[PDB]
């Protein structure tokens, strides 16, 4: 590789995307990791690890999904604002802009949820709480199965040790996916994505010397993101088919509305 | 998910 006009342009694109990402997304990976590693003086979340601690911290499934979707409107808007900053995006056919975002937002929301997760649990209530993974897994069916696949993904994705400057480019690559169904004009999308992929490959070489094949490993994570999104349909089918009791403590319903 | 499409379309305006 050489430092030439093309590589300098790819670094400028990376910086433009990082600056727009910081402007668009108040909750960054750096802020979430500072909380989760105890490297902050200011925020100490309450830990919810069992029914007792749940109380000390003071249709059901469909209500959860309606609630978390409503709570995720702000994220959808932030991702849309970010997309407008990707060079070329707003010049695409408007039908295609909507198609790219309507598929991409779910994958992006799961990518960013991983920043809030470690092997032990997930930040909730705007960083003020931490809900454990094994407590979520212990809840009665179908609830106890909702989040575990996301934790399995997050552990593997977080093992790549990406930072916010890496994530800004990766999220742009997700948005500019020429494979989405119903796209009218695939070539101009792939033209932008090719530029974004070049910028991502250079970013990961410069930022991760000790990683082998990080670019390929990161692109392969898109398979896991897609699987989780695709499985949401099956989860709705499981709910309708569940004949057992699906009551759930009101505070747990509120916690799940903060997830996805 | 027409609700989601409407959110995105409005946010693009
Ligand atoms: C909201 C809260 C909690 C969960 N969960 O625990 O599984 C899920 C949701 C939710 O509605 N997730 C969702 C909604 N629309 C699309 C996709 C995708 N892909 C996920």
């Amino acid at each position: 590789g050489q430092l030439n006009p093309e590589s300098a342009d790819l670094r400028a694109l990376a910086k433009h995307l990082y600056d727009s990402y910081i402007k668009s997304f108040p909750l960054t990976k750096a802020k979430a990791r500072a909380i989760l590693t105890g490297k902050t003086t200011d925020k100490s979340p309450f830990v919810i690890y069992d029914m007792n601690s749940l109380m000390m911290g003071e249709e059901v499934a469909i209500r959860i999904f309606q609630g978390c979707q409503f709570r995720s409107v702000e994220a959808v808007q932030e991702i849309t604002e970010y997309a407008k900053s990707i060079p070329g995006f707003v010049n695409l056919d408007l039908n295609d802009q909507v198609t790219l975002l309507k598929y991409g937002v779910h994958e992006i929301i799961y990518t960013m949820l991983a920043s809030l997760m470690n092997k032990d649990g997930v930040l909730i209530s705007e960083g003020q709480g931490f809900m454990t993974r094994e407590f979520l897994k212990s809840l009665r069916k179908p609830f106890g199965d909702f989040m575990e696949p996301k934790f399995e993904f997050a552990v593997k994705f977080n093992a790549l040790e990406l930072d916010d400057s890496d994530l800004a480019i990766f999220i742009a690559v997700i948005i500019l996916s020429g494979d989405r169904p119903g796209l009218l004009n695939v070539k101009p999308i792939e033209d932008i994505q090719d530029n974004l992929l070049q910028a991502l490959e250079l970013q990961l070489k410069l930022n991760h010397p000790e990683s082998s094949q990080l670019f390929a490993k990161l692109l392969q994570k898109m398979t896991d993101l897609r699987q989780i999104v695709t499985e949401h349909v099956q989860l709705l089918q499981v709910i309708k088919k569940t004949e057992t009791d699906m009551s759930l403590h009101p505070l747990l319903q509120e916690i799940y509305k903060d997830l996805y | 998910n027409l609700g989601l499409e409407d959110i995105i379309r409005k946010a693009l305006m």
